[PDB]
């Protein structure tokens, strides 16, 4: 029983090997407080969060073991118990560091015989965190982290990022997501449906409806439906008079002939159907 | 013009007839223009391409103009009757005819989304109906999953009334679930208040029901654990986990609008009790939440007068004072959630310490008097000052936190002497401050925060009778007099309240079957204590109620007239009718009355005799 394995175990979190549940004496809250008064009242406090993180990193390198700490425990859910350390505030930025540490491991492997791909687990578990103490670095660990994920990995991650991060972040972001959009053109459909959750500025968005429009050749026909819609739902204000005659150009002098113009053109239509600040300013 | 006009006066005849044994004597029954017009839809299957380009449009045109409209701002008969054909023929006409079926749909969905002002109600209904007869057709149809995307745009009702017609939509479909749940998430980070209130009412309704909708695993569901590709295979522990770990991401999702305005709080306040009724295993996470919540808003410190902090829901921005949070109905949903933890679940210390809170701001409630507040003579309450409306709303959240205090403590203990006088307690300051409020003027209806069931089971306490000598305590609250009829006055309002919208203020609020319920238990509750001022009021209850039984509950009149009587085997189902039922009730009043005329006191009731 190390640092990490003894603590646990006093705090109410009894470890468990194998495909079981770890499993929680406690409420998961009242857990929470033993496991944050536990680490208070150590001999040593500054040193001891790295201690506790080590002992997780290590019982961690079992592929197994480490598929328990990310899934539900037992004790009538609650949650994972990495998520459950994951509020715990000081020791939130060192386990944040430590997740990402191993997700390179997991990111080119595919699903197992159960189906779950531990690379997207190990993200899955910074959805909708109470707070973000450290914020500006969880961002630049997702950034790059969407730099060089697998193209069908990617694409979960970017959609993710408003549920990952916190408020505060939105803006980093834009100028991230933006150059991104500009080395790929295949990264189109996710960023375009981040890019109307976040928070944004007016003269950014129209930056992003250019470099949309311009390279929108360079586009599968699949996902044109997909991104004259972001186009048309960004027109709420007035923008919309303006956005429209640059939608209209870029239509104008630039099965697959079918379902294109067929589902395009459903798209519009409605457009105009149920919102009148369109089809007036068409007209 | 001429179909219309005479579609009215069909009607307008047709009511005539049943006016009066006087014509209907004379005249021998009329085939009226209704029963025609549904002929000729029965006789379109005969390919009348010319026929039914009319009647659709003769469909929507009466609904359209005789639809309802004053319903939602403040002879219908006629109007209903036209409306009733409108939805009928376009109904009708699209079980018939296929390839006009997309066409009506486009149509009926054109005006749920795009009208706004006007209520839409009638055409939700159409929709409803369309989607009831055959599920299979609609199921792919892109028109209905279109319109999740200006879900965002639609006023509160209409999403709900959309999420309801819709779901045998989602009990098929896979792909409209998760392209409903992508929709209402990114809702969530919308800048509109009315897309993130949509949103939250979305994931309620989710909530609500996951055990019965969402045991068929969605995309959005089997990935929460990682899993994107699992289809048609159930392994159990990894789908048992897929959907638990899942709620809970809603749950945490839901968490961070308790963050923001006070209205979309209100309305989460509202959903985590049914959520909690039905799925069982959020009980522990929603407690937290709340307990999350509450702890923000309560001074821990025993002998710090005002138990919870009330000028902390209030928020300052630019010379506008709005109320963020309703730690009055923080309680109310603490206080219903705590009941049925208590109650149910037993088949650990957080529910022990949410009671231990709900009694020490019981017990510094009680004790803390007006200085602790800092108002009246100190504070004037002037609606047109910064300081006046900041002490209104303490005024309003004291009040309805001494509601739920007194219809939490009556939970606590029926039969403790000690308990009754602090719920008489909790009274005397609610009413210190109901005082304040109108001797002051002011701009109280609908305010209060007692449940319709309380209120039915704190009546049936006080009028019983049957008391047995343990039962003493209740003559704490019996021998007020103002506790008295501040209780029938709280069933006189909800009752009241029950006409002009359908719904009432608490938990089970809008549940046609739990409303019945209560109106029961609170009509024949009523019923003996006017047969035994007060008397006058339970007339004027028992009187609002039958009323309204009648104009909403109608197919339920005869177990309505049941409730009141005393049992009656089977047999006698066979042999009760309505007018068996409905004349030994009006013989029990038309005695009252003529009892009311016969005596000779000085001065006989205006008003009982009205009413009665």
């Amino acid at each position: 029983g190390s640092v990490f394995v003894k603590l646990l175990k006093a705090s109410g979190l009894t470890l468990k090997t194998g495909e079981n549940q770890n499993q929680l004496g406690v409420d998961q809250v009242i857990f929470q407080r033993k496991l944050f008064q536990a680490l208070r009242k150590h001999p040593a406090y500054p040193k001891v969060i790295e201690e506790f993180v080590n002992g997780l990193e290590s019982y961690t390198e079992d592929s197994e073991s480490l598929r328990n700490c990310l899934l539900s425990c037992e004790r009538f859910y609650s949650k994972s118990l990495i998520k459950l350390l994951l509020g715990i505030d000081i020791l939130q930025p060192a386990i944040i560091k430590m997740l990402f540490e191993k997700v390179p491991q997991f990111l080119f492997e595919s699903e197992n015989r159960d189906g779950i791909n531990m690379a997207r687990l190990i993200i899955n578990q910074l959805k909708w965190l109470d707070r973000i103490v450290d914020g500006k670095d969880l961002t630049a660990q997702m950034m790059q982290l969407i730099s060089v994920a697998p193209v069908n990995l990617q694409h979960d991650f970017i959609t993710s990022l408003p549920e990952i991060l916190g408020d505060s972040q939105h803006a980093n972001v834009g100028k991230e997501l933006g150059e991104l959009l500009v080395q790929n053109t295949s990264l189109t459909v996710p960023i375009l449906d981040v890019f109307s959750s976040l928070r944004l500025d007016p003269n950014f968005l129209s930056k992003i409806r250019q470099l949309v429009m311009g390279k929108l050749s360079s586009v599968r026909l699949e996902d044109f439906p997909v991104i004259v819609k972001f186009l048309l739902h960004s027109v709420t204000d007035t923008t919309s008079l303006e956005v429209i005659a640059e939608l209209r150009e870029n239509l104008n002098v630039q099965n697959s002939d079918k379902d294109c113009i067929v589902l395009v053109f459903d798209v519009i239509k409605s457009a105009i159907r149920y919102e009148k600040t369109i089809s007036e300013a068409w007209f | 013009d001429l179909l219309k006009t005479s579609v009215v006066k069909s009607f307008k005849d047709l009511q005539l007839l049943q006016g009066s044994k006087f014509l209907q004597t004379l005249v021998p029954q009329r085939t009226c223009v209704s029963t025609m017009i549904l002929e000729v839809v029965r006789n379109s299957v005969h390919s009348w391409d010319h026929v039914t380009q009319g009647l659709i449009e003769f469909g929507f045109i009466l609904m359209d103009s005789y639809g309802p409209k004053k319903i939602l701002d403040g002879s219908k008969m006629t109007n209903q009757h036209a409306c009733k054909l409108g939805a009928n023929i376009l109904l009708e006409t699209f079980k018939i005819h296929e390839m006009i079926r997309q066409e009506i749909l486009e149509q009926v969905l054109n005006r749920v989304v795009t009208r706004t002002s006007s209520p839409i109600n009638h055409f939700l209904d159409l929709f409803s109906d369309i989607i009831m007869y055959a599920p299979l057709i609609l199921q792919n149809c892109s028109k209905v999953t279109e319109t999740f995307d200006y879900l965002t745009f639609l006023p509160l009702q209409t999403v709900q009334g959309l999420l309801k017609a819709v779901q045998p939509l989602l009990k098929i479909s896979m792909s409209m679930r998760d392209s409903l749940i992508l929709v209402l998430r990114k809702a969530m980070f919308a800048s509109q208040l009315d897309a993130r209130k949509s949103a939250v009412a979305g994931f309620l309704l989710l909530l609500k029901n996951f055990k019965v909708l969402g045991s068929l695993p969605s995309s959005q569901c089997t990935q929460s654990i990682g899993v994107t590709q699992v289809r048609v295979d159930v392994h159990s522990r990894y789908s048992a986990v897929a959907n638990e770990t899942f709620c809970l991401e809603i749950i945490d999702s839901l968490k961070r609008s308790l963050g923001q305005q006070a209205d979309i709080r209100l309305m989460l306040y509202d959903g985590f009790y049914d959520v909690l009724r039905r799925n069982s295993q959020l009980a522990s996470s929603i407690m937290q939440t709340l307990f999350s919540q509450l702890k923000q808003f309560y001074e821990p410190e025993p002998d710090l007068l005002p138990p919870l902090k009330l000028g902390a829901c209030v928020l300052t921005q630019g010379s506008q004072i709005f109320l963020q949070e309703p730690l009055d109905h923080l309680l109310s949903c603490i206080q219903h959630c705590l009941a049925w933890y208590k109650s149910r679940v037993v088949p650990e210390e957080l529910y022990s310490e949410l009671d231990d809170m709900l009694e020490s701001i019981t017990v510094r409630m009680i004790k803390s008097e007006l200085e602790d507040f800092e108002l009246d003579k100190s504070a004037d309450f002037s609606q047109n000052t910064n300081v006046g409306i900041k002490n209104n709303i303490c005024a309003c959240l004291i009040m309805g936190v001494c509601e739920v205090l007194m219809e939490y403590n009556f939970s606590i203990s029926n039969f403790s002497k000690s308990k009754f006088e602090e719920i008489l307690s909790l009274f005397t300051c609610y009413k210190k401050f109901s005082d304040i409020l109108s001797e002051k003027a002011g701009k109280k209806v609908s305010d209060s925060l007692l449940s319709l069931k309380f209120v039915s089971d704190l009546l049936t306490a006080l009028f019983r009778d049957s008391i047995q000598s343990h039962e003493e305590s209740l003559s704490v609250l019996r021998s007020s007099g103002e506790f008295m009829h501040y209780a029938v006055n709280v069933t006189l309002q909800k009752i009241q309240q029950l006409i002009r919208t359908g719904h009432v203020s608490g938990p089970d609020g809008q549940n046609p079957d739990k409303i019945f319920q209560n109106l029961c238990d609170i009509t024949r509750v009523l019923l003996w204590r006017y047969t035994s001022s007060i008397s006058l009021l339970c007339l004027e209850g028992l009187q609002k109620t039958f009323s309204v039984v009648l104009q909403f509950y109608q197919p339920k009149v005869q177990q309505f007239l049941q409730a009141l009587d005393v049992m009656g085997t089977e047999e006698e189902e066979a042999g009760v009718t309505v007018t068996q039922r409905a004349s030994f009730q009006i013989r029990q009043f038309q005695r009252s009355l003529l009892n009311l005329l016969s005596s000779e006191e000085d001065d006989f009731n205006s008003k009982e005799a009205l009413l009665l």
